């Protein structure tokens, strides 16, 4: 038996440079990219329209309107056919807003920056990539406190290497003496950089095989050393090892995947798309913004500011220029991953941002509830009420929920029979509660199940399969048996309805979630549905007997008397005893005119084998006659027998009670046979 | 005054206690009788065979 | 740190006891899966 | 002979239908679902004292 | 359930008949104890060891005499067939009442 | 329980030492190679086991979702989809039922 | 002494076949005052798997719910009459979600290998 094979894949990785500029960079065919967004314009302070260059840029995105252009005009498109794809001044295409919403944006900082993933977070890969300390690439970077020296493929004709060292106050004029000495660029520029340009460098240049040879020559070096003496040296080999199986690891995985290290210091920062991140239009000139739109002004604003320092070079300053190039990348760093830093940036409410890590990470932001908990059309809340008239596979719906969820259908119902023409039509004649309305929502409703939902749903039998029917009220009806399946008591509760659409789906409520195939809890296998606290009292009452011994008689029944004695047994014939009925159905008879009362006893004519639950037992009183007679008293039935046949004569003292539940069963059974044919 | 009381049926008794035992966060458990016998197979593996 | 209840249920020694079955009919020493391991390909032949 | 899913053999009659597990059955749902509701009688049977 | 028909009334909550003694017996013993206290014949862990279980043991002896004190004397009480049938009453809640 | 983990100086090349491979991925592979296995024992939480899980998409949706994805997109990982968190995300058809 | 309650019934119905969508999410809003749709989630996603229901499953989460293009095709194909086709595209819930792993500079890629003839069959995101 070959199975349906299906191979789905779903890959993850840092992107290239490469691939955002071909996300984002949209070419005219005047032969302009234009993808920079250079200005951080939200949108106009005169009307609220945005801006070319800026967070809503028109010309990198879609149309705000579906066809309308930048200038205003309007073409015919409606088809993917011969049509203007720009509209030559205007550039824009006619298609719908649907690509405002997944067209993405692009900015370049003037400076690389490391993601905060990866350098901020614990154990950064980062410091086990080059087999530094967290605290030097931390110095490197953010702090400043350094001056990296990237090893690479240019000669080092300027003497030894040096690794980092700007901490001192003494350094403001201690090395001009001994720095420079010709030129500025010739010496400064050629190495020994500074900030993410550094590390992203170092990033670039070592080689990971050679790396992975280093690494298992350290382990083997550190293997073959006893030790066991000192705490300190007890815990220190172990990290140290540690340290280099991860590293190994790391480098081994990026061996062979199509992945480079440099991307995890990124240069080009990706935009959300602007209909995902929008400004709320309200009448009389409200607007609520989005946060990102924030930090994303702040941060093109302050990377425009380090294009205007960078492009002025000419007189070149000094500490100036770092600040504020690490100035716009703590601004990155605060856009990307906010709340993970020492400090978070607040807004002008003493309120940190929604960064994208909060959005991302969260039980109410992304991967939490938006792709698990989805509103759903076709459903509606209500109210619960008992119903003791309601089959088990029934429930039973308010005339005006039904109206809201089965309305297409009964759109149906008015345009096949013609009794309506368009879907206007049929619309109004809905709208005014028509008396032949009813009679379609009443008709395609029979045999369309419905999910009846509780809105706390605690274990599988919460949400169930159920064939409405339309009810006068406001109030659901919901059968009894069900209750405790769904733990729903009726002081106040609300039932949540669903119409499943798809014929496999209707096939899937039918077949598989109604309550007469799912009477057993998964649990151990107990039942789920059995008479509960009114109906089990009923059952109790019905089965509870007749009064037994000195509650039933005030004085013995020994009592020698009564006999009607004499020396011959001709004397008043009463002997009220019990009833004597023939079968079952004389009994209920004999009870309904009122003769007998559901307690009082009864013999009742046994025609089957031995059914009431005996055990050991003893025959109280056997009687005995000169001829064969065989009288038996048992405890609760007797039996006749002879000596030559027919023992036929077995009678039970019983009540009407116990009469009328096994007549119940009985017939149940009996009738539910010969009804399914 | 001092008196001994003599609850002590065992710290944690409902949803807490299975949710110690099934988060191993220390093996814990059972371990004043489970850790015991771990530890002394992972001390006995070597041997003749 | 814990209320020794330890009513010792269904532990067992830290012996060498139950060789041939490890715990009831668990694990017995094979001696016939694996010196194919040897046999099939080349292992003993070295 | 597995840990990413099991047989219908390795599983046995299902508590539900009274007969062997069907393929394609969430059990491992079921399990979750079936150690989890009782967790409230830890609740629901204190909740009336 | 309905043609016989059940309720709730105030005599239907029966009262063991001898809790009429156990109560009294228990409060004569903690009277005692309490004025022996005073007396410096026992002390104060003694007393408060004792508290406990006098009204502990006698709340517990009233518990297990409530079923066989209903099932003899009044089988068809109210609350006796509300929760001796299993529809809805602990015997711990019935005690209560 | 039902995975390993590989104890140190058990490096060889293809367990690295500090990994958390299956308990059959270790004993078949014994049964086979012969460098020093070496893995000991891990009787992983209810939290932890679920963390190391064969689909990244499951696990970034449970806890920790931002070293998740992390360290998802950079070694590459590649999820085949045969969970039931992992389709209910995508949008597409659970395999089971 | 009997009293009557503010939680009355006509405060509580409810019913939605269609209309306004949020802007973003593009689900039914919330509530009654903005005509919203009954929200399942969690718990309720367990049941259906219990139950073993895909199709029922998989239409709370396409069809009535992101869908920008199927939702007006079941509308037509409800206002008349025709088998409801299972749709191909992922919701626009898992296109946000790539949209916003794509601005934390990281890729989300769908593929669909073929079992006939091993092609890659990249869908577009």
């Amino acid at each position: 038996m070959i199975d349906q094979y299906k191979h789905q894949q779903l890959r993850i990785g840092s992107v290239s440079p490469q691939q955002i500029s071909a996300w984002a960079t949209k070419i005219l065919p005047n032969g302009e990219i234009v993808g920079e967004v250079t200005k951080p314009y939200t949108f106009h302070y005169k009307t609220n329209k945005p801006e070319k260059d800026g967070l809503f840029c028109e010309r990198i995105f879609g149309p705000i309107k579906s066809g309308i252009c930048a200038c205003g005009n309007y073409r015919v498109i409606g088809d993917e056919k011969e049509d203007p794809k720009f509209c030559e001044q205007c550039g824009v295409e006619f298609v719908d807003s649907r690509i405002r919403r997944y067209q993405m944006g692009y900015i370049k900082l003037a400076c690389p920056v490391t993601h905060v993933w990866y350098l901020k977070r614990l154990p950064s890969y980062i410091a086990n990539f080059l087999d530094k300390p967290l605290k030097e690439l931390e110095g490197l970077v953010y702090c400043d406190f350094s001056f990296a020296r990237p090893i690479a493929k240019k000669p080092t004709f300027l003497r030894l290497r040096g690794l980092f060292e700007y901490e001192i106050q003494s350094w403001k004029y201690s090395i001009p003496l001994f720095f420079t000495t010709q030129g500025f660029d010739t010496f400064r520029n050629r190495e020994i950089s500074t900030g993410a340009g550094a590390i992203r460098e170092q990033l670039a240049d070592l080689d990971l095989r050679t790396i992975i040879d280093y690494s298992f020559a350290e382990w083997k070096e550190l293997g073959e050393e006893g030790s066991t003496g000192n705490e300190w040296e007890d815990r220190k080999v172990g990290r140290r090892k540690d340290f280099l199986v991860r590293r190994m690891e790391l480098v081994k995985h990026f061996i062979r995947t199509n992945i480079e290290p440099e991307w995890m210091v990124l240069c080009l920062l990706p935009v959300l798309p602007p209909e995902l991140r929008p400004i709320i239009q309200i009448d009389g000139g409200k607007l609520m913004s989005s946060d990102i739109n924030e930090l994303y002004r702040r941060v093109i604003y302050r990377n425009n500011t380090l294009t205007d320092l960078l492009s002025t070079s000419r007189s070149t300053p000094g500490e100036l220029v770092m600040c504020q190039e690490k100035l716009v990348q703590e601004a990155v760093d605060t856009l990307l991953d906010n709340g993970i830093r020492g400090q978070p940036m607040r807004d002008g409410h003493n309120k940190v941002y929604k960064s994208f890590s909060d959005v991302i990470e969260g039980k109410e932001g992304r991967f939490r509830e938006t792709l698990l908990g989805k509103r759903v059309d076709y459903s509606g809340r209500s109210v619960i009420v008992v119903g003791p008239s309601l089959s088990l596979h029934r429930c039973g719906l308010p005339r005006e929920i039904a109206i809201e969820l089965f309305q297409t259908f009964v759109i149906r119902g008015l345009i096949r029979q013609h009794l309506a023409s368009n879907i206007g039509v049929a619309k109004r004649k809905i709208r005014e509660k028509e008396p032949i309305v009813w009679k379609i929502l009443q008709e395609v409703m029979q045999g369309h199940p419905v999910l009846l939902n509780r809105a706390p749903t605690l274990h599988r039998l919460g949400i169930q399969a159920f064939q409405p029917i339309l009810v006068e009220g406001r109030a659901i009806c919901l059968h009894p048996l069900v209750c405790k399946g769904f733990n729903a008591d009726f002081d106040g509760d609300q039932m949540a309805v669903h119409v499943p659409l798809s014929l496999e789906a209707q096939a899937e409520a039918r077949l598989l979630m109604f309550s007469h195939m799912n009477l057993l809890s998964p649990a151990i296998g107990d039942p789920i549905s059995v008479p509960t606290q009114d109906m089990l009292i009923g059952l109790y009452i019905l089965t509870s007997g007749n009064r037994r011994g000195i509650c039933a008689n005030r004085y013995n029944p020994w009592n020698h008397k009564t006999y009607q004695n004499e020396r011959i047994d001709d004397t008043n014939y009463k002997s009220m005893k019990e009833p004597f009925f023939c079968n079952f159905y004389d009994a209920i008879g004999a009870y309904r005119q009122k003769r007998i009362h559901l307690d009082s006893p009864l013999w009742l004519r046994w025609q089957l084998d031995q059914r009431i639950i005996a055990s050991k037992e003893a025959p109280i009183e056997v009687h005995y006659e000169s001829l064969g007679t065989y009288h038996e008293i048992y405890a609760h039935y007797l039996i006749i027998r002879s000596v030559k046949k027919e023992i036929i004569d077995i009678y039970i003292r019983t009540t009407v009670g116990h009469i009328s539940l096994y007549r119940e069963i009985e017939e149940a059974i009996q009738g539910f046979y010969q009804a399914c044919s | 005054f001092i008196y001994e009381k003599s609850r002590s049926g065992d710290i944690t008794q409902g949803l807490p206690k299975v949710e110690q035992v099934l988060e191993v966060r220390s093996i814990d458990s059972i371990s004043i009788n489970l850790e015991k016998r771990i530890d002394s197979w992972n001390e006995r593996i070597t041997r003749i065979l | 740190r814990a209320a020794e209840n330890d009513d010792d249920d269904d532990w067992f020694p830290l012996d060498l006891y139950e060789a041939f079955e490890e715990m009831r009919k668990r694990n017995i020493f094979d001696v016939e899966n694996m010196y194919t391991l040897a046999d099939a390909w080349g292992w003993t032949w070295e | 002979r597995s840990a990413s899913w099991i047989c219908r053999l390795c599983y046995g009659r299902s508590p539900t239908h009274g007969g062997l597990v069907e393929l394609g059955e969430a059990v491992g749902i079921i399990a979750g679902q079936s150690i989890g509701e009782p967790g409230t009688q830890l609740t629901l049977r204190t909740f009336h004292t | 359930a309905t043609a016989t028909s059940i309720s709730l009334g105030i005599d239907d909550l029966l009262t063991i008949p001898s809790k009429g003694w156990l109560v009294q017996d228990a409060e004569q013993q903690s009277l005692i104890l309490e004025k022996h206290h005073h007396y410096g014949n026992v002390h104060a862990v003694e007393k408060l060891r004792q508290s406990i279980e006098i009204w502990y043991s006698t709340s517990e002896y009233l518990r297990q005499e409530m079923n066989p004190n209903f099932r003899m004397t009044d089988p068809y009480n109210p609350v006796h067939i509300m929760s001796f049938s299993g529809a809805r009453g602990n015997v711990s809640q019935v005690h209560q009442l | 329980t039902s995975k390993v983990l590989v104890s140190e100086d058990g490096m060889s090349n293809v367990f690295l030492p500090g990994e958390l491979i299956g308990l059959f991925r270790a004993e078949r592979t014994g049964r086979a190679l012969e460098e020093a296995i070496c893995y000991r024992a891990t009787l992983l939480g209810i939290t932890r086991a679920s963390l190391n899980t064969q689909s990244f998409i499951s696990e970034a949706s449970f806890q920790e979702t931002a070293r998740v994805l992390a360290k998802a997109a950079l070694r590459g990982r590649i999820d085949w989809l045969k969970g039931l968190k992992e389709n209910v995300v995508l949008g597409g058809m659970i395999p089971v039922g | 002494y009997i009293l009557k309650l503010i939680h009355q019934v006509d405060d509580k119905i409810h019913g939605r076949s269609s209309g306004h969508y949020a802007l973003v999410t593009q689900q039914p809003l919330r509530g009654r005052a903005k005509q919203g749709g009954q929200r399942v989630g969690e718990m309720e996603v367990w049941a259906l798997e219990g139950f073993g229901v895909a199709h029922i499953l998989q239409e709370m989460l396409t069809y009535k719910s992101d869908h920008i293009k199927a939702r007006q095709e079941v509308l037509g194909t409800t206002i008349i009459g025709g088998t409801i086709p299972n749709p191909e595209d992922a919701p626009e819930s898992f296109r946000l979600l790539v949209r916003e792993l794509r601005s934390l500079a990281l890729e989300l890629n769908h593929f669909l290998v073929s079992e006939r003839n091993f092609q890659i069959n990249r869908m577009e995101a």
